[PDB]
């Protein structure tokens, strides 16, 4: 909000977010880890739990 | 008189007949094209 009224310290506006975003991630062959292309790192398998 | 030609000739040759090899152009190879390789890096 950011008020910028007359106060002696300082405003104490604040606000939150909810993002909820869709990328692309690429694997290794023996695809144990990958990385995403926003370029989060992940040490888990993207093969798990399916068979 | 008679030209020599008329005449038959035989020949005595045992001819060779060799072979001989040459001219084998080489193509140069790559096993991964360009592409792939960019595409190797994460």
């Amino acid at each position: 909000a950011e008020p910028g009224r007359v106060e002696a310290t300082y405003r104490v506006r604040t606000t939150v977010n909810c993002e909820i975003v869709d990328m692309i991630a690429r694997s290794a062959e023996p695809y144990n880890y990958f990385v995403t292309s926003l370029g989060d790192t992940v040490e888990v398998s993207p093969f798990c739990y399916n068979e | 008189t008679i030209n020599t030609t008329d005449i038959s000739t035989l020949n005595t040759f045992i001819a060779l007949n060799l072979s001989f090899i040459q001219n084998i152009d080489f193509k140069a190879i790559e096993l991964y094209s360009s592409a792939e390789k960019r595409l190797a890096s994460s």
